[PDB]
């Protein structure tokens, strides 16, 4: 397959004001491992972030051309951006190249930056997004995450708990996947701060 | 997916499903298949979903533009006539499969549109992977001029039908209604499908988890 | 005469003419209250013949964002349809409604489009736009120049001077759209040459509701001095 | 100069855009158009200086649809581009949007074409004005008309030409009293009208009328044995 | 000043270079047509310049189809200009809608293609006005006759260039609506050797036209031996 | 017309563009070793104006540059917009922030092209930029409508620029200016050449560059903060007249 070429794996999920947002750190060919240390998740704000997993190539295009945007953005603007807003920008990114497209399921998760309630999206790869309130998944392990993410999650979680969710989602299911894994990255973002933590993983 | 529509004796009745897949994999569970064209006009979406967003997108942004000319109330003959045009124009490369309902100054009218640009204009219209199932309760249980209640129970008997005989759809029933002097868009109708019950627990505690790095960063 | 031209003081001069169309027109009024912001103005026909319910110089935009002009009205034509088409451009993109100062920039620059090339005037038309986003109101002024300004309250047009001056000794804050569409037509009947009948004036108002052009029994109401 | 080429002048106007108002009267022609309950009616004088020429190609009047009927004043040519433009973006309107284009929309619409001619120094104005009637759904029977300059609105009854003061002096004089409007009152009016405006005791031969009713949405430009029938009864009272 | 240019008006609402373009048409020589009950009759007063040129050249009388004539009056690059025009709208006409093109809308068609030359500061008005001629069984005979402005008007009788006024004044005569083709020669005949003036100007050639009945649509020069019959009436009812 | 010399070799156009700029507000610049400003005056002075806008004259061009403009202001705001794209160009095509002299030539040469393609009218717009790079450091510049750049250490466009100029050459003390320093002499600066006199807070718009953990920073004072400078003028000068 093609998104199968470089591998990935994605997870975003909520609380109660507070959202999770998680991925994987290998970057390597078919099956060959290059580095892992890749960057697959990207600020696009303070209590807002974005997270692609596919073609690496496209990834980073993708990231730059949205900052491109949102920069002007909120400079033309005088204000940072709402996460509903970005999903629509990147639905419209993606949408521009309906026939030329990039290979990747992007994955939003932030917080308003007034009410600060929390905010979770999914995209496909020409831009038709999916606000769902419990949990989304991108990658080559989607039907594994979406099995511990089912029986894992709760309605209302703290960070502590909602931490260990997650983690303990993408760890057994990158660990049923051959080309994602090398290592899970996690990042929890409240109010009044942005947790971020290194997993230990298998490297095999 | 399912969509279903019908005209009674006053205006219309819409409904569809809520499961949106991605293979034989389901992604969503309440999405919104019924899309906003103008206060008397909504259509219903099947095919690629992406597809269906931004032309009915397209076409409520052309007739709020339209309308506001005008200064009237729009038609369904100019958003089927946009549709068809758009469409026969990128020769099926659109997968866009509608159900477009409204009612006017002229009374309701319902249409069926076809990602090739092929219109059909009919009291009962189906659409999705569920269509035969939807139709197989309309052609048996349909009749003119029938109340608003009626209209609506053999719309969710349709979608229901599309539901419990097709794959690809389930997990709720949505509908809307339109009349000359109302419009009630019902999110959800029905839910025929609920989870099961958990009966353990799987919470995981502060320690279970290892980590190797940490850190803060505070913000205000 | 021409447009890509300065003058050795340093001044464009078939702008300030389209200014001087400006300052021939019908009269407007702006005011900006705590919770809206009241936009009026003369429609006044030289005959009984003319059908006063065939053209607006009130025109909406969006739900939330309204027109009014002072000068040509072939020249507003153009712009209506231009912030009618930039609004949904800014939806079709974001789907949020475009706010009132995106619209304002974006609008003079089409301004200021007709400023740079030969072959073309600009408009002989100011606008004052009004618009209610973020729970704020808003009011701006955009000229033939590509030039905006954020007011609390003005006026366009025949005796833009002394209509502006009745406003900074008869106007300020703590009031609501009640008491400023009052305060709107007695600044209209500064230059009112008769009896100011329902249908020979045209307001509209924004609030948290949206735009919304009054009708003739609403205009009648407050004719009175009521409210 | 300020005259010469569409610039502002120092007090804010455009002569060239003034100077082509002064276009329609060099037809030497006048129209009117009158509007009632359930009728409106259009009305101008059919002038030939020879008798070589056939009176059936001398027309003013002219079917823009089966339910939008014109007449046009001014220069001649100019009125025959900006008919078919009218029809074109009439047959464009449905082709599109699949149903009739009103009065109230096309009126704009060649409105909006003219109005760039005075914004772009290409092309010339054009020396013509525009009368349009049609009935409408809710509204009712229009009648609105269009200026070289792009302006536009709808009227209950206004005229065309050089006799247009002493016309519309006539018909506001006429309207204020608000009798019972009918189809035999109106084009009594406007001829009336048009035979104070003049004094010259019409025949059927001079004027050519066209009309559009609620009972009939169609225009139709009448005969000369139709028009006999209206002008004998003026002469009674 | 204000008569330099066609997208130019004065005070008055005048475009004086349209008029300057009729100016041209009325110091060129007269042509003249005729609707009969049966076709139509074109003739023309061809002025010799010089004996060197044949007999033939500068043909002011153009087939434009096969069913329609044109004559011109004016500059006459202009009117081959225009005749090129003419014959291009009805091949696609033909192309298109598959029948002949009817009068009426070829001569709208041309009118438009000439007014819009009124408007625009690159380019000139033309300097010529000129008639078509055509029969149909359906259509009938029919005249038209077309100006610098790109005005267009049907006709019974016409005259163009400098002597149109006295061949008006003939033309009123003739009882044309009664009368067949070959009788109506004569008469053309008649008026372009009345209108013509020897000391004005030197010799001349008769050219004649016509399409009717008698030619089944097919437009045509006339024949010699009638041509020749026809100078012949028109030298003896010079004797007043 | 602007494609044609004179005789004495002269390019009136560009000069009469240059003279368009004595009419708008007037914005000056001081550079300094822990940062650099602006500050420009409001002529946006009415009882009816809302002010709702963060800065009317300050315009942020990137996350480490900002810019002040003088002269026709629909010609700033195509610039301040073709600025932002050149950034993020080079930001797209590097993904390093761009360095506060690339964008001043990128500007620049936009400039220059409409002083010699045909029909179309100089940019009568002379702008400052202030910014930080990773190889000069605090920097300002001042542009002029011929599409001429300068690195400047203080420097001032508009109304009354050369008796600014001339006050910034006598009480400028290179080496040794702080930002209080800088903001002192502003006040001053900016007194001592308007017309309507007081220097009310409303009539004035002052932002710092500054830096803090290895982040830019570009704030904007407010009302009360500018105060507290204009209060510490008035007493700075009643005591150089009490040396009577």
């Amino acid at each position: 397959s093609i998104m199968s070429y470089n591998g990935g794996a994605v997870m975003a999920m909520k609380g109660k004001n507070c959202v999770a947002i998680a991925a994987d750190r290998r970057f390597g060919i078919q099956a060959q491992m290059v580095t892992t240390d890749f960057q697959k998740i990207f600020p696009m704000g303070d209590r807002l972030y974005i997270g692609l997993a596919g073609l690496a190539t496209d990834v980073q295009t993708v990231a730059q051309r949205l900052k491109f945007r949102l920069n002007l953005y909120e400079l033309k603007e005088g204000r940072q951006i709402k996460p509903y807003t970005l999903m629509s920008m990147v639905a419209n990114l993606l949408y521009e190249k309906r026939f030329g497209p990039y290979y990747t399921e992007p994955v939003i998760a932030g917080l308003d930056p007034k009410t600060f309630k929390p905010f979770i999206c999914s995209l496909d790869l020409i831009g038709c997004p999916m606000v769902t309130d419990d949990f989304v998944v991108s990658g080559t392990c989607a039907e594994q995450m979406y099995g511990m993410c089912e029986s894992l999650w709760e309605p209302n979680m703290d960070p502590d708990h909602l931490f260990e969710t997650i983690s303990q989602a993408m760890l057994n299911a990158v660990d049923r996947d051959a080309v994602s894994g090398m290592g899970v990255i996690v990042h929890i973002i409240e109010k009044d701060k942005i947790t971020t933590r290194t997993l230990k993983a298998r490297m095999d | 997916t399912t969509i279903a529509g019908v005209v009674y004796k006053d205006g219309i009745v819409l409904g569809a499903d809520t499961r949106a897949t991605e293979g034989m994999v389901v992604a969503d569970k309440n999405c919104s298949k019924i899309h906003f064209i103008s206060p008397n006009i909504y259509c219903c979406g099947a095919g690629t979903a992406a597809d269906t967003d931004m032309t009915t997108q397209l076409i409520s942004s052309n007739l709020e533009l339209h309308s506001l000319s005008t200064g009237r109330l729009p038609r369904v003959v100019t958003a089927n006539r946009m549709l068809k045009q758009m469409l026969f124009r990128y020769q099926g490369y659109i997968g866009a499969a509608l159900v477009l309902g409204g009612v006017d100054v002229t009374g309701p009218h319902l249409y069926s549109i076809y990602p090739h640009g092929s219109t059909d204009k009919l009291p009962y219209v189906t659409m999705g992977s569920g269509s035969l199932a939807a139709m197989a309760v309309f052609e048996d249980k349909f009749r003119p001029d029938m109340e608003e209640e009626e209209a609506k129970n053999l719309v969710s008997e349709a979608i229901a039908a599309g539901i419990f005989n097709d794959l690809g759809s389930g997990s709720n029933i949505d509908l809307c209604v339109i009349s000359k002097n109302k419009l009630d868009f019902l999110r959800p109708y029905t839910v025929p499908n609920k989870k099961g019950t958990r009966l353990g627990r799987y919470r995981c505690e502060k320690g279970t988890t290892a980590v190797l790095t940490e850190k803060i960063t505070p913000l205000e | 005469f021409s447009l890509t031209t300065f003058s050795p003081s340093g001044k464009l001069v078939q702008i300030e003419y389209a200014l001087a169309a400006v300052a021939g027109g019908a009269p407007s009024v702006g005011i900006k209250a705590a919770n809206g912001v009241v936009l009026a103005t003369e429609k006044k026909q030289k005959s009984i013949l003319y059908d006063e319910r065939s053209v607006h110089k009130v025109e909406p935009i969006t739900k939330h964002i309204g027109l009014v002009y002072s000068g040509m009205g072939p020249d507003y034509r153009v712009l209506v349809h231009r912030a009618r088409k930039l609004a949904q451009q800014y939806y079709l993109v974001y789907q949020e409604p475009i706010p009132t100062a995106q619209l304002v920039q974006r609008v003079a620059s089409v301004m200021q489009e007709y400023t740079q090339s030969g072959g073309v005037r600009p408009f002989g038309v100011s606008l004052l736009i009004c618009g209610w986003n973020e729970g704020r109101p808003y009011l701006f002024q955009s000229d033939p120049s590509g030039a905006y300004f954020a007011w609390k309250a003005t006026a366009m047009g025949k005796n833009y001077v002394n209509g502006k001056t009745f406003l900074e000794k008869r106007y300020n804050e703590d009031l609501e759209l009640e008491d400023a569409i009052h305060t709107a037509i007695l600044t209209l009947k500064e230059s009112f040459e008769g009896q100011m009948t329902e249908d020979n004036i045209e307001v509209g108002i924004c609030n948290e509701a949206g735009f919304r052009r009054l009708t003739p029994t609403e205009v009648k109401d407050y004719l009175a001095a009521i409210a | 100069f300020d005259r010469h080429i569409t610039i502002f002048s120092p007090e804010g106007r455009l002569y060239q855009v003034e100077y082509a108002f002064k276009a329609i009267n060099q037809g030497g022609l006048t129209s009117v158009a009158v509007r009632g309950k359930d009728c409106a009616v259009i009305v101008t004088q059919k002038k030939v200086p020879d008798k070589l020429l056939d009176s059936s190609t001398v027309t003013h009047l002219f079917k823009i649809t089966e339910n939008i009927g014109c007449v046009m004043t001014g220069m001649t040519a100019d009125s025959r581009s900006q008919v078919q433009r009218a029809r074109y973006e009439a047959a464009n309107w449905k082709y599109k949007y699949g149903y009739e284009i009103p009065v109230d929309m096309l009126c704009k619409r060649i409105a909006d074409i003219s109005q760039v001619y005075t914004q772009n120094a290409e092309m010339r104005p054009l020396g013509c004005c525009m009368i349009l009637i049609g009935i409408d759904e809710e509204q009712g029977p229009q009648v609105y008309k269009c200026d070289p300059a792009g302006y536009y609105c709808g009227f209950k009854a206004t005229a065309a030409g050089v006799k247009q003061t002493e016309s519309t002096s006539f018909l506001e004089k006429k309207v204020k009293k608000k009798f019972d409007w009918t189809f035999e009152q109106t084009v009594e009016t406007a001829i009336t009208c048009l035979s104070t405006v003049l004094s010259i005791d019409f025949k059927p031969s001079e004027i050519e009328v066209g009309v559009v009713t609620v009972e009939n949405p169609k225009f139709r430009i009448l005969t000369e044995a139709e028009i006999d029938a209206h002008l004998v009864a003026l002469a009674e009272r | 000043g204000y008569d330099l240019s066609a997208s130019t008006f004065s005070p008055d609402g005048r475009v004086f270079q349209v008029e300057y373009a009729m100016k041209a048409v009325e110091n060129s020589s007269t042509a003249i047509g005729i609707r009969c009950k049966d076709g139509v009759v074109f003739g023309v007063e061809k002025l010799v310049l010089s004996k060197l040129y044949e007999e033939g050249s500068n043909k002011r009388l153009f087939n434009v189809d096969r069913h329609v004539g044109m004559a011109v009056a004016g500059l006459l690059a202009d009117a081959r200009s225009l005749a090129d025009i003419a014959r291009e709208e009805a091949s696609n006409f033909r192309s298109n809608f598959g029948y002949n093109i009817p009068l009426k809308h070829l001569a709208d068609r041309v009118a438009m293609y000439v007014h819009a030359y009124t408007l625009y500061s690159a380019v000139r008005p033309f300097g010529c006005s000129f008639m078509l001629g055509s029969y149909s069984v359906n259509d009938g005979a029919q005249l038209y006759m077309i100006d610098p402005s790109g005005v267009s008007y049907g006709y019974w009788g016409c005259a163009i260039g400098k002597a149109r006024q006295a061949a008006k004044t003939e033309i009123e005569k003739l009882q044309m609506k009664e009368m067949t083709c070959r009788d109506i020669v004569k008469e053309v005949a008649k008026i372009i050797y009345i209108v013509h003036d020897e000391v004005k100007d030197k010799a001349f050639e008769l050219e004649l036209s016509w399409v009717g009945e008698l030619t089944n649509g097919r437009h045509e020069i006339v024949p010699k031996d009638i041509r020749e019959e026809a100078e012949k009436y028109a030298k003896e009812s010079l004797k007043e | 017309r602007t494609t044609i010399f004179s005789p004495e070799g002269r390019l009136y156009q560009v000069e009469y563009a240059m003279e368009a700029i004595g009419h708008a507000g007037t914005c000056l610049g001081i550079l300094a070793n822990d940062g650099v400003l602006l500050a420009a005056e409001r002529r946006n002075i009415h009882k009816l104006l809302d002010e709702v806008f963060f800065s009317e004259k300050i315009y942020k061009l990137n996350e480490d540059m900002a810019c002040s403009v003088a002269g026709i202001t629909s010609d700033a705001n195509v610039l301040t917009n073709e600025l932002r794209l050149i950034a993020q160009r080079y930001l797209l095509q590097y993904q390093e922030p761009i360095p506060c002299e690339q964008l001043v030539t990128a500007l620049c040469d936009i400039k220059q092209a409409y002083t010699q393609f045909g029909g179309k009218r100089p940019f009568g717009v002379s702008l400052l930029y202030i910014g930080w790079d990773k190889h000069y450091g605090f920097q300002l510049y001042q542009s002029d409508p011929s599409g001429n750049y300068g690195g400047w250490k203080a420097t001032c466009i508009g109304n009354n620029s050369a008796a600014a100029v001339s006050m910034l050459k006598q009480d400028y003390k290179e080496g040794e200016m702080t930002l209080k320093s800088a903001l002192a002499l502003a006040i001053k600066v900016l007194n001592k050449t308007m017309d309507v006199s007081k220097l009310s807070a409303e009539k004035v718009e002052i932002a710092t560059l500054t830096r803090e953990n290895g982040k830019t920073v570009i704030r904007v004072l407010k009302q009360k903060e500018v105060e507290q400078l204009i209060k510490k003028h008035e007493e700075e000068e009643a005591k150089a007249e009490r040396e009577k």
